[PDB]
C-alpha cells in the first residue's frame, strides 16, 4: 500500500495502434565548448585546372 | 501528503497495468470468435480470468482511499467504478453459485429447441432456427406451435434458476447500499458532484414513464393501422377495439415489427429504394463497402481510419474449416487497436450496417485519449445511439444518389417517403412500448411489489395495457416470458434500448440544425456539412469523464431526455395515419381477450 514499482514495460505488438507504435529516436546534442572545433561538414573538391 | 496525491498515483498506475490485461483479454476474444480452435478457447479463459481477477485485487485497494477527502470530479469518477467490489461483496456459495446460475442458464437458452409437432424427429433450435421459421410464417398454428411450445420447457424450467437470479442479484446490491438489485442497472445515469446537473437514480422510472405518455398517441395511431391489415385474416379472435395476438408480432418475442412490412405496405403500386439491385450492377464487394462509408466520416471532420483497421477486417467467413460469428459487433481493445468482425453480403442492409458497426469504431476515436477507467460511452444508451445517426444519413435518398447508388431521376414525394417512415417506425417505434414493458417489469419484480405467484398474471396484464397484446394460450406462475428473452438470460441491460430511440433522434434535430438543412427531418442529411462534425466531436471524446446530463446539453442544449424529436421526424407519418384510422378505433381495450368470450 503507496508503495510502487518505477519502471513499466512498453507494450510492444505489431496489432497496436499507429499512434502507440514504437518509435526509435535519436537525438544529436550540439554543444559548442571552449574546447577546439573537429567535426565540420563535408568537403567539394571540385575539378581543376 | 494528501490522500488526493495517492489516489492521483494509484490511478496512474492503475491505467497503464489494467491497460496490458485488457488488450490481451479483449484480443484474445478475437481470435476465438474470428476462428474456433482449442487454443483459442483456452486462451479466452486464462486471458478473461487474468483480467477479471486483476480488477478484484485492486478493487481491495481501491476501497482504501475514501472519495470524501477527493476534491477532484475527474479523481472520484475512476475510482467510482473500482470501489465497487461485484461479486466479492456476495457471501462464498452464494458468489461461486451466481455463475452457475448465469451459465446454466445461458446454456439452455443456447442449446435449447423445439421439436416439430408434425415432424417428431426433426428438432430445430431456437437461433436461427426458430427464429427464422417465425420471421415469414402466417400460419396461425404453425406460429402458436413453436412459441407456445418453447416457454413450457423453457420459461417452466427457467422459473427455479430464475428465482435463485432475482435473490442472488438482490444481495450484492443490498452490499452495495443500493435499495434493490433494480437500482443497481439504473446507476449508469446516476450524475452527483455538479451542482445542478444532479441527476436521482430513482429519477429514472419519472422519465421513462412520463416520455412514454407522450409515443401513445403515435403508437396507438400506429397500433389501429397494424391491426387493420391483418384484420381481414382472423377477424374472430382479432377485435376492432382489442388487441392483435402476442404470436402474430413477426418474430419470436415481437421485439421488432419490421417483418410486417411486407404486409403493411401503404402503396404497393410504387417502387422502393433498394441498393441491392444497383450495387451489383456497381460490381462491389466487401472491400470497397468499407471505403464508401469512411469518406462519410471524413465529409463531416471525423478523422479517418487507421491502415491496420482496414488490413486486419474480416470481411466473410472462410467456410466450416475457419469459422467465425456473423453477427455484427465492433471490438475496441486497446493500443489504438481497432477492427470489427461481420459476414459482409451484398443487401442494402449491410450498407446501412457498415456505417453503423463503422460508428462504434469512430466514436471509440474520439474519447482514445482518455484513461482507461475514463474511456466508455455517457452511459449505456449512447454505444448504439451514435451509430444510429449515421444510418439514419444513408437510408436517406440524398445521400444515396450521391454516390450513385439511386438513380438521380427517381422520384421523391409523399408516397415514397410515407412508406419508408413506416419501415422505420415498426423498428423505433415497435421497440419501445416491449421496450418500456419489459424493461418496467423486472424493476417491479427485483423490488418486491409483484408476489412470486403474481409474476405472469402481472406480466400479460401490463402487456395489454402498454403494448396492447394479449396471450392466445393463458399461463400460470409457472411460465417466464423473460427467462427466454437473450438480454434477460444473459444478464444485460435492457433500458439502454428505450434511451437509445429518444438520443438518437435528439443529436438527429439538433445535428441538422447546424447543417442548415431545411424540411422534413427524415430528409436531412450530414454529408458535405462540416459544421455538425464540429459541434458532435466535441462530446464524442468526452465519454464517460463527464456527467452525459452535461455533455448531452452541449448538442442538443436539453438537460434530460425528450420526445419531441420523436414527433417532428415521425410528424408526417403521424398525419397519415390518423386519416386513416378515422374509419376505425385508435387504441385497444385491455377488457379484450382471445379465449374469454
Amino acid at each position: 500500500f503507496n508503495c510502487y514499482f518505477p519502471l513499466q514495460s512498453y507494450g510492444f505488438q505489431p496489432t497496436n495502434g499507429v499512434g502507440y507504435q514504437p518509435y526509435r529516436v535519436v537525438v544529436l546534442s550540439f554543444e559548442l565548448l571552449h574546447a577546439p572545433a573537429t567535426v565540420c561538414g563535408p568537403k567539394k573538391s571540385t575539378n581543376l585546372v | 501528503s494528501t490522500i488526493e496525491e495517492q489516489a492521483k498515483t494509484f490511478l496512474d498506475k492503475f491505467n497503464h497495468e489494467a491497460e496490458d490485461l485488457f488488450y490481451q483479454s479483449s484480443l484474445a476474444s478475437w481470435n476465438y470468435n474470428t476462428n474456433i480452435t482449442e487454443e483459442n478457447v483456452q486462451n479466452m479463459n486464462n486471458a478473461g480470468d487474468k483480467w477479471s481477477a486483476f480488477l478484484k485485487e485492486q478493487s481491495t485497494l481501491a476501497q482504501m482511499y475514501p472519495l470524501q477527502e477527493i476534491q477532484n470530479l475527474t479523481v472520484k469518477l475512476q475510482l467510482q467504478a473500482l470501489q465497487q467490489n461485484g461479486s466479492s461483496v456476495l457471501s462464498e456459495d452464494k458468489s461461486k453459485r451466481l455463475n452457475t446460475i448465469l451459465n446454466t442458464m445461458s446454456t439452455i437458452y443456447s442449446t435449447g429447441k423445439v421439436c416439430n409437432p408434425d415432424n417428431p424427429q426433426e428438432c430445430l433450435l431456437l437461433e436461427p432456427g426458430l427464429n427464422e421459421i417465425m420471421a415469414n410464417s402466417l400460419d396461425y398454428n404453425e406460429r402458436l406451435w413453436a412459441w407456445e411450445s418453447w416457454r413450457s420447457e423453457v420459461g417452466k424450467q427457467l422459473r427455479p434458476l430464475y428465482e435463485e437470479y432475482v435473490v442472488l442479484k438482490n444481495e450484492m446490491a443490498r452490499a452495495n447500499h443500493y435499495e434493490d438489485y433494480g437500482d443497481y442497472w439504473r446507476g449508469d445515469y446516476e450524475v452527483n458532484g455538479v451542482d445542478g446537473y444532479d441527476y436521482s437514480r430513482g429519477q429514472l422510472i419519472e422519465d421513462v414513464e412520463h416520455t412514454f405518455e407522450e409515443i401513445k398517441p403515435l403508437y396507438e395511431h400506429l397500433h389501429a393501422y397494424v391491426r387493420a391489415k391483418l384484420m381481414n385474416a382472423y377477424p374472430s379472435y382479432i377485435s376492432p377495439i382489442g388487441c392483435l395476438p402476442a404470436h402474430l408480432l413477426g418474430d419470436m418475442w415481437g421485439r421488432f415489427w419490421t417483418n410486417l412490412y411486407s404486409l403493411t405496405v401503404p402503396f404497393g403500386q410504387k417502387p422502393n429504394i433498394d441498393v441491392t439491385d444497383a450495387m451489383v450492377d456497381q460490381a462491389w464487394d466487401a472491400q470497397r463497402i468499407f471505403k464508401e462509408a469512411e469518406k462519410f466520416f471524413v465529409s463531416v471532420g471525423l478523422p479517418n481510419m487507421t491502415q491496420g483497421f482496414w488490413e486486419n477486417s474480416m470481411l466473410t467467413d472462410p467456410g466450416n474449416v475457419q469459422k467465425a460469428v456473423c453477427h455484427p459487433t465492433a471490438w475496441d481493445l486497446g493500443k489504438g487497436d481497432f477492427r470489427i468482425l461481420m459476414c459482409t453480403k451484398v443487401t442494402m442492409d449491410d450498407f446501412l450496417t457498415a456505417h453503423h458497426e463503422m460508428g462504434h469504431i469512430q466514436y471509440d476515436m474520439a474519447y482514445a485519449a482518455q484513461p482507461f477507467l475514463l474511456r466508455n460511452g455517457a452511459n449505456e444508451g449512447f454505444h448504439e445511439a451514435v451509430g444510429e445517426i449515421m444510418s439514419l444519413s444513408a437510408a436517406t435518398p440524398k445521400h444515396l444518389k450521391s454516390i450513385g447508388l439511386l438513380s438521380p431521376d427517381f422520384q421523391e414525394d409523399n408516397e415514397t417517403e410515407i412508406n419508408f417512415l413506416l419501415k422505420q417506425a415498426l423498428t423505433i417505434v415497435g421497440t419501445l412500448p416491449f421496450t418500456y414493458m419489459l424493461e418496467k417489469w423486472r424493476w417491479m419484480v427485483f423490488k418486491g411489489e409483484i408476489p412470486k405467484d403474481q409474476w405472469m398474471k402481472k406480466w400479460w396484464e401490463m402487456k395489454r395495457e402498454i403494448v396492447g397484446v394479449v396471450e392466445p394460450v393463458p399461463h400460470d406462475e409457472t411460465y417466464c416470458d423473460p427467462a427466454s428473452l437473450f438480454h434477460v438470460s444473459n444478464d444485460y441491460s435492457f433500458i439502454r434500448y428505450y434511451t437509445r430511440t429518444l438520443y438518437q433522434f435528439q443529436f438527429q434535430e439538433a445535428l441538422c440544425q447546424a447543417a442548415k438543412h431545411e424540411g422534413p427531418l427524415h430528409k436531412c442529411d450530414i454529408s458535405n456539412s462540416t459544421e455538425a462534425g464540429q459541434k458532435l466531436f466535441n462530446m464524442l471524446r468526452l465519454g464517460k469523464s463527464e456527467p452525459w446530463t452535461l455533455a448531452l446539453e452541449n448538442v442538443v442544449g436539453a438537460k434530460n431526455m425528450n420526445v419531441r424529436p420523436l414527433l417532428n421526424y415521425f410528424e408526417p407519418l403521424f398525419t397519415w395515419l390518423k386519416d386513416q384510422n378515422k374509419n376505425s378505433f385508435v387504441g385497444w381495450s385491455t377488457d379484450w381477450s382471445p379465449y374469454a368470450d
